[PDB]
């Protein structure tokens, strides 16, 4: 499971400051994999937080506690 | 609209990834949590893209390459071991 | 007020992975200024947090709340 | 020892900077807070140095230059306006 290359390409191009900027095919594949890691880490960390506070599920409160360090790690 | 569709595509993929984690870890995610992770991921793409572009220009390239992405993935040394091990297999073609 | 160039040079050289790495004089001056900004931002943000919670002074509890975003911003 | 002396020098400078903020803002800092900021600053140098070195190597240089530092200071757009405005005046010599 994971992100499609075309999706990731469009997301990145949304944000480039210069219309000249392009992304290599190999770089695009690495970005597909890196976004997967990011999302899975968010989920897994959220689950760890929920486990730690004996919550019934990962809700936003749990997620929020893990976000600062997640972003530092990416 | 254009960005709505992109966010929906992200939200679908994020849902699928979270489902896999939920199934594996035996712990449910709220619908709100899944949406927040999708939004986080959409916003994180803004930062990845700007950094990548600057890293390329730093090396005087207008086309982003694998070195730019690996520089991006430096953050954690465990994040680093993945990006360097996942640049080889794709580069096994 | 601020950091001396020699101090900042030694701090950085503590951490380089390669003994070949050097720092230009101009780059060193920019780093002196950047470290000042970092420290002043920590202090000023701490003061804002203390003000917001009507604390008598900036103690570690206040400082800790501002740190995640500080680090994200640097 | 070597690193003790460096930390002391940092701690002195951090104390002086915090004093200036305290005087200006009319709000005291605990001694523990000042020490924590010194420690944070010492540790932050580890990250600045590794990033700078990687940015230089990214451009195939072994000597870190002002472009590396400005890339480092990109983080915030307000941090960016400072680094670009403080690279000019030093470079007014």
């Amino acid at each position: 499971s994971g992100f499609r290359k075309e999706l990731v390409s469009r997301l990145l191009h949304l944000h480039f400051k210069d219309d000249k900027t392009k992304v290599s095919g190999d770089a695009l594949q690495l970005m597909v994999e890196l976004l997967k890691v990011f999302v899975v880490e968010a989920a897994v960390r959220g689950v760890r937080q929920a486990q730690a506070e004996d919550a019934l599920r990962v809700d936003v409160d749990q997620l929020e506690k893990v976000l600062p360090q997640l972003l530092l790690d990416f | 609209s254009y960005q709505q569709r992109l966010k929906a595509a992200v939200h679908y993929t994020v849902g699928c990834l979270c489902e896999e984690v939920a199934l594996d870890k035996a712990m449910q995610f709220s619908k709100q949590t899944i949406a927040a992770i999708s939004e986080l991921t959409f916003r994180q793409c803004e930062n990845f893209a700007k950094d990548l572009e600057m890293f390329a220009r730093h090396a005087k390239r207008t086309t982003i390459n694998t070195e730019d992405v690996k520089l991006l993935a430096r953050r954690s040394n465990s994040l680093l071991k993945y990006i360097t091990d996942k640049s080889e297999e794709i580069a096994q073609a």
